[PDB]
C-alpha cells in the first residue's frame, strides 16, 4: 500500500496474465493484445529469491543434551535448565514472529514500488503523446498499431515522430 | 486508444501476517517453521552405535551387558530406556556428567593402568555379575583380602598419563551389607581410601550395614571418577573396601549422543535429533521438540508462520 | 521524509484541522473552505490500530522463581542464575529499544506516503486542467465554484467538461 | 485564479520519540510501551489463595505446630512470608530450594498414610521445641525411640509402595543428638545407620551426634531428607535407630503459582504477574518495574521509557 | 531499487563529483557547468550520522567470570554454563547480521529516496517550461544562460517569466 | 538546452550484504564487528592488584606467598596461573563461589575475631609453610593439645558480626596423615566440629589416613566459609582438628577480577577484558573472545559484518 500502485489505483489485477507479475494490456484499431513484462518481473522474484536463501540457511551451530529424559537430572539443576530453554523459547518466538511480520511487510511494498516503476516509466518514453487517465493506463492521442505497441514494450518508442499528430488532438 | 500495464492475480490466495494488518492476502506464501517429524533415527554415513541393554556408563566398568561396548568408536551414540549401567547394584556419583562426557567422546580407547598386587586377593566375583557363574566387572578389580577376616594391607598405587590427551579413572567403594562382610573380605577395624592428583583430592570411607536386597545383593558399589591430565599421576591409597581400574579411558574424537524410542536409519540424512526422531529441514524454524539436539532450527512456540513469496493479491 | 510530502514540500499542518489527519483548503470566488478526507485519513490510523494490536497483545507464556528473595540460595548456582538473567536483560533492552526505533521509522514513513497518495491521485482527476505549483496546492486555471470543490472531494469530477475552458489559460 | 490544497494536520506541542535515524523527533501523538506502573498489593481476584504467614513452605510437609492449618491445602496462588518458619526442633532440610520449587507449583498437597505400624519400640518420642500442649512433635512424623533408655534398638525395615497414579513425596529425618550419651540413650549404644532405596534413589545415612550451641534449647539437630517415589515404585527405609519416620506420603494437587511477598492480599483486582512488592498490572510489551516478577509478565527492560509514535510527523510554523 | 532514480532510469552516477552526494550538470549556450546540492546532500549524510551515533553506542552494562580458566569449574555446572553461552551467541550473532542487512536495505533506499527528491522537486519548479526525456534529465524549452540555471539551483527560478517563450517553442 | 541532476560514485565500492541480495557494492561501508585485540591489561586510571604468585583464596586464609595481600585494595584483580591458595596441602570446599564473591569484593579489610584460649596450644606450626622455620597460615591459628596425647577440652568460640555489611568467615578441617597423628595433636576418641549460625549449620567429622605426601605433608586441611549477616553470631564447638579463624573478612567495595597471561599496562583504558588482553571499541560486537568481562561488545560468530554508509554505487 506505501506507493498506491497496487490495490491502490489499479483498481484489480488480471487473473489470464500467466506468464509474469506485470504486463501491458492494450487497446487500438487492430486489436487487443496481452503480454507480461520480463525486465520487471524477473526484477521483483529476483529480491524475493534473495530473501528466501537468506532464510532457508542452515545454522551450523552444535548444540549438545544438558538434560536427561530416561533419569531425570537433580531438582535444581533442572529447574534452572528449563527456565533457561524456555526464556530462549521465547526470544526465538518472538524474533520468529517478527521477522516474519517484516519480510511480508517489506515483500508487499517490493512490489507495489516494482509495478510503479513500470508506469512512471512508460509515462517518461510517452512524453506529451498521452495522459493519465487514472487507473492504471495511458489514453493515446495518436492512432497507432501494433508494431507501436512493441515498441513501448521493447522500450524504442520514438515521441518526437509522433509529436505534432498527437497535440492538436489534445 | 489506450494502453494499460498491470500485475497479476490468483483467485484464491493465501492469508499472511504484516507490521501492519492480520491475515492479508497475497499471491504466493511459504511455510517457515518445521513441523513433519521423520520418526526414526536417520544416521545415514554416520558411525552409530546403539547401546540396547548397555548403559552408557557401563562402557567404562564393564558389566555383562556391555561386553561389546568396552572398546567402541561412534560419531553418534544411541542411549535406550532399557539400558542398565550396573551389574552388582550401586550408583555413579556424578552420572550426568559422565554421561555428558561419554556422549561427546567419539567413543573410547582402553589402556591398562600397570597395577599388579602383592598377598591379595584380585579376583572377588559375585553372582549379580553372571558371565559363566560369578563373574565381576570387566574394568575393574575386586580387591580382597588373601583369606576371611585376614588384614588387608596398607597399599598405594598411582598411575601417570603418559599419553597426549586427557584420561578418564574410575574405581568404586564398596559398601558392605554388614559389618561382619567387610570385615571378612577386608579385616577389621576402620577403612579409608583417599584418591589424589594435582587438580583433584577427596576421601571415602565405607559405610557397611543393611540394604534390601537388590539383585540378591545387599552391598552396594558406588563407582567415582576424574579426568587424569597428561603427565598427571593418580595416587590411590586404601586398605580395603576398594573395587580398583584395571584399564584407563581416553576418548577417541568427537561425536554426539542422543536418547531414542526410535529404530535406526541408514537411509536418510539428518542432523538433528529427539527422542521420537530425526528433523529433516532447511527452515529456520520448528514447533517440533523444544528438546532437539545437534544442527536444529530454533524451536518456536507457533506452528506456523506464513512468508510471503508473492505480491499483494487483488482479485475482481 | 521519505516521499517528500510531510515536511518537505508541503511547508507544514493545519492546527485547525480537528476532524482528521489529512484534508482540503480551498480558495475560489465564494469563499473559502476546509475539510478532512475521511478514506486516506481511515487508511493510515487503521495501519496504526494495527501496529498496535500486534503489541499490545499479552505473552502467554508463564515464569515461575528459580531465586529466592529469603533464604538466598547456594552462591555458585546464585551466580549462574544471575548471570543468565543479567544476559536475557540485554536481549530485551536490545530488542525493545530496536523495535520500537524501527516501528517509529516506519510510522512516520507510512505517513508521508498516504499524504503523496492524496496528492498524486487528486492530480491524476483533474488531468489537464490546473498545474503542481510545488508547496501542495493546484492553481485552477478555471473559475470554480463551491459544488465543483466538492466533486472533486468526493471524487467525481469530471475534467472533459472544463477542459478547452481550462486550456488557453 | 483560483486554487486547492492539500494537507496534514498538526498539533502546537507534539511528543519527542526516537527513530532509526533521528532522536527526539516530534510527533502528534505517542504512546509508552514500558510499564512503570505497581501496584503495591497482591491481586488475587478469582484465584484460590492460601498465604503461608508463620508457616514455611516446607513445614507443609512435615508439620510443625505453626503449619497445622497448612498440612492439607488447596492453591492457585501460594504467598510465602519473610516470617515464615519450616522447623520446630532446630535442623533443615537438604535440598531445600529444589523442594520450595516443587511446592510452589503443587497446586497444595493431598495427605496419604504410609500405612506403617510398629511393633517394641517408642514411636511418641517429644519435644518441648514443638508446644502443642506441652511437649510435641512434627505432625507427619513419627520419632522412633528404643523400648527404654539405653535399650538396643532393633534393626528395622519399612517399605511403602506408591499405588496411585501420581508421584508421590517421601520425607524422612536424621536425628544428630547433642551428646553421644543422648543417642544412647534414646537409640542404645552401637554404630547406627540408615538406608533408603528406590528404583532412581540409593542413600545412606550415619548420625553424627554431639555438640551444638542450644537453639531452641535443643543441642541436637533433625535432618530433613526427601524424594519423588515413582507411581507403582517402592520406597524401603532401613534402620537402628536416630530415624525419624514419615507418617504420612503427600501428593500434589495439580497447579499452581507460588510467590514471595511482603505486601498485602486483594482479591478486587485482577493480576497475574507479581513480586515481592506487588502486581504488575498491565497491557504494555515490557516493564521496568523488577527483574524478578514472575506470573506472566512484559519482559523486562533496562530503559525506563520507550516512546512510540501513534501519530505522524509534527510540523507547525 | 525502492524508488527507481539511482541505478534506475538515472543511468550511473559521477566520479568527477568530489564535493557531494547529489548535483547539477547542465549544458547551455555559454558552456558546461557542474555543482554538487549541498540541502539534500546534508539531508541523506545526518540520516547516515544518525543511524551511526545509535549503534557506535557503549552498553553501560557490566558482566563477570561465571567460569574459570585455570582450574576448570566441576563438569555438570560447566556444561549448563557453556550451553547457556553458546545459546546467547546464537542469539546475538542472529541479531548481529539481521540488524547489519536491514540497515543496509534502508540506507540504499534513504538514497533513492532523496535523490527522487531532487528530482521531483526541480520538475516542479519548472512548472511547464521544460520535459521529462526519462534519463533524469529536463530539455529546457527556452535558451537560457548561466544565471538561469543558478536560480534553478538555489531555488528561485521564477517561471511566468519564461512561460510563453517555452511554450510555442513547445510546438 | 538541458540540466541534468545526479548522483555521486567511486571507481572501486566496498560489498555489503542486505535483506535482499548478496555483496551489493556502496560507496562507502563501515565495519561493526571488532576484531583487534590488545595484548595487554589496560589498566589506566584504576587500582590495580595483580596477585602473581598468591591465589585469590590465599588472601584470605594467608600462606606465606600472600603475605603482601592479606589487606589489598583494588578496582581490578588479576589472577594468574601460578597462583597459589595453599601452603600445607588442602581445597577450599565450594572453591568457586568463594573466588566470585572475592573477585568483586573491591578487596579486603581484617577485623580479629576476639577469640582467646585457654589451657591449649595455639601455635602449631608447619615445615610447609616457611617464614623463617616452620610458621601457618598468618590468618588462622592451629589448636592444639596442651601435650602430645592430651585431650582436648570441648571447646565453644562465637563471634558476632557488629559491623553495618556481611562478614566472611573461613575455619578448617585438619585431616591427619594417620590416626597416631590426630591423638597425638588433639587426644584420642572421636572429633566432631559444628558451625551454626542463623542461616548455616553444618557438622564436620576429621578422616585421618593416609595420603601421599604433598609439600612433604600426608594430612591434609580443608577450609569452610560462610557469609555472617550484621548482627548475626557464629558459633563454632570442637575438641580438636580444628583450624580456627583469627581475622574475619570485610569487602571493601566493588571489583573487577580477571584472570590473565599478558603484562599490565596502565597507558591504555579498556573496560573489556579477557585472558589475552583488552578489547578496546566503541563498535557494538567482537569476535574475539567469547569469554570476555566487563563492559564489552556482544560476542558474535561472524567474522565481519559491514554497515553500508554510503549509496549503491553505479559506476561507468
Ligand atoms: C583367586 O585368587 C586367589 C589368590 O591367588 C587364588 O589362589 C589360591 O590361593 C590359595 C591360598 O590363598 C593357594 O593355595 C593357591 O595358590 C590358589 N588356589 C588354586 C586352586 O589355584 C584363588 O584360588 C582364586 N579363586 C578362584 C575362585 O579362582
Ligand atoms: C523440564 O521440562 C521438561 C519438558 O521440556 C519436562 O519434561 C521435565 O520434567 C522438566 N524438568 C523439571 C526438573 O521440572
Ligand atoms: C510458490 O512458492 C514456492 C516456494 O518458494 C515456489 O517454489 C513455487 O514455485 C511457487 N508456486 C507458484 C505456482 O508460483
Ligand atoms: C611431564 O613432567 C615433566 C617433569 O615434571 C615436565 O617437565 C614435562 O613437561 C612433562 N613431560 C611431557 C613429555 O609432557
Ligand atoms: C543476584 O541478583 C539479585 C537481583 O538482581 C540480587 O538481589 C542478589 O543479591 C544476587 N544474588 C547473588 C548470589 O549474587
Ligand atoms: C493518542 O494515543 C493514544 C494511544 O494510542 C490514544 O488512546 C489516544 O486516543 C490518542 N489521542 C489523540 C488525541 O490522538
Ligand atoms: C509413649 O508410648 C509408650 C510405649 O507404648 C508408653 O508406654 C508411654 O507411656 C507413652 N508415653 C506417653 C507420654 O504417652
Ligand atoms: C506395577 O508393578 C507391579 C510389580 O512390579 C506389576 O505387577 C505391574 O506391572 C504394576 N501394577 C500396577 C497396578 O500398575
Ligand atoms: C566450555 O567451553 C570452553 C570454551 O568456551 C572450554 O574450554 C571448556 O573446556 C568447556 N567446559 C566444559 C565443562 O565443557
Ligand atoms: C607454643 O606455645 C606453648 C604454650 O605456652 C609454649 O609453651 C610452647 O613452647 C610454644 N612453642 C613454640 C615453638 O614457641
Ligand atoms: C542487633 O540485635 C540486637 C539484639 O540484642 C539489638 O540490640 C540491636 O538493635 C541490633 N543491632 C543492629 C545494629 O541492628
Ligand atoms: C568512509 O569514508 C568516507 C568518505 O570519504 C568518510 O567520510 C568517512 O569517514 C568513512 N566512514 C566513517 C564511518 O568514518
Amino acid at each position: 500500500g506505501l506507493f498506491g500502485a497496487i490495490a491502490g489505483f489499479i483498481e484489480n489485477g488480471w487473473e489470464g496474465l500467466i506468464d509474469g507479475w506485470y504486463g501491458f494490456r492494450h487497446q487500438n484499431a487492430q486489436g487487443e493484445g496481452t503480454a507480461a513484462d520480463y525486465k520487471s518481473t524477473q526484477s521483483a522474484i529476483d529480491q524475493i529469491t534473495g530473501k528466501l536463501n537468506r532464510l532457508i540457511e542452515k545454522t551450523n551451530q552444535q548444540f549438545e543434551l544438558i538434560d536427561n529424559e530416561f533419569t531425570e537430572v537433580e531438582r535444581q539443576i533442572g529447574n534452572v535448565i528449563n527456565w533457561t530453554r524456555d526464556s530462549m523459547t521465547e526470544v526465538w518466538s518472538y524474533n520468529a514472529e517478527l521477522l516474519v511480520a517484516m519480510e511480508n511487510q517489506h515483500t508487499i511494498d517490493l512490489a507495489d514500488s516494482e509495478m510503479n516503476k513500470l508506469y512512471e516509466r512508460v509515462k517518461r518514453q510517452l512524453r506529451e503523446n498521452a495522459e493519465e487517465d487514472g487507473t492504471g493506463c495511458f489514453e493515446i492521442f495518436h492512432k497507432c498499431d501494433d508494431d507501436c505497441m512493441a515498441s513501448i514494450r521493447n522500450n524504442t518508442y520514438d515521441h518526437s515522430k509522433y509529436r505534432e499528430e498527437a497535440i492538436q488532438n489534445r | 486508444d489506450k494502453i494499460c500495464l498491470g500485475h497479476h492475480a490468483v483467485s484464491n490466495g493465501t492469508k499472511v501476517n504484516t507490521l501492519t494488518e492480520r491475515g492479508v492476502e497475497v499471491v504466493n506464501a511459504t511455510e517457515t517453521v518445521e513441523r513433519t517429524n521423520v520418526p526414526r533415527i536417520c544416521s545415514k554415513g554416520k558411525r552409530t552405535v546403539d547401546l540396547g541393554q548397555c548403559g552408557l556408563l557401563g562402557t567404562i566398568t564393564g558389566p555383562p551387558q556391555c561386553d561389546q561396548f568396552l572398546e567402541f568408536s561412534a560419531d553418534l551414540i544411541i542411549e535406550r530406556r532399557e539400558g542398565s549401567d550396573v551389574c552388582y547394584p550401586g550408583k555413579f556419583v556424578n552420572e550426568e556428567a559422565l554421561r555428558q562426557i561419554l556422549r561427546e567422546s567419539g567413543g573410547i580407547d582402553k589402556e591398562t593402568m600397570g597395577f599388579t598386587y602383592s598377598g591379595i586377593r584380585t579376583n572377588g566375583t559375585t553372582s549379580a555379575c553372571r558371565r559363566s557363574g560369578s563373574s565381576f566387572y570387566a574394568e575393574m578389580k575386586w580387591l580382597l583380602s588373601n583369606t576371611d577376616n585376614a588384614a588387608f594391607p596398607q597399599m598405594t598405587k598411582s598411575y601417570k598419563n603418559t599419553r597426549k590427551d586427557p584420561a578418564l579413572i574410575i574405581w568404586g567403594i564398596h559398601h558392605s551389607g554388614s559389618t561382619t562382610e567387610q570385615t571378612k573380605l577386608y579385616g577389621s577395624g576402620n577403612k579409608l581410601i583417599t584418591v589424589g592428583s594435582s587438580n583433584y583430592q577427596q576421601s571415602f570411607v565405607p559405610s557397611p550395614g543393611a540394604r534390601p536386597q537388590v539383585n540378591g545383593q545387599s552391598g552396594r558399589i558406588d563407582f567415582h571418577w576424574l579426568i587424569l591430565n597428561p603427565n598427571d599421576t593418580v595416587t590411590f591409597s586404601f586398605n580395603g573396601a576398594f573395587i580398583a581400574p584395571d584399564r584407563a579411558s581416553f576418548l577417541r574424537g568427537k561425536s554426539m549422543g542422543i536418547q531414542s524410542e526410535v529404530q535406526v536409519d541408514a537411509n536418510c540424512e539428518g542432523d538433528c535429533y529427539h527422542s521420537g526422531g530425526t528433523i529433516i529441514s532447511n527452515l529456520p524454524f520448528q514447533n517440533i521438540n523444544s528438546r532437539a539436539v545437534g544442527k536444529c532450527p530454533r524451536y518456536v512456540k507457533q506452528e506456523s508462520l506464513l512468508l510471503a513469496t508473492g505480491m499483494k493479491n487483488v482479485p475482481e
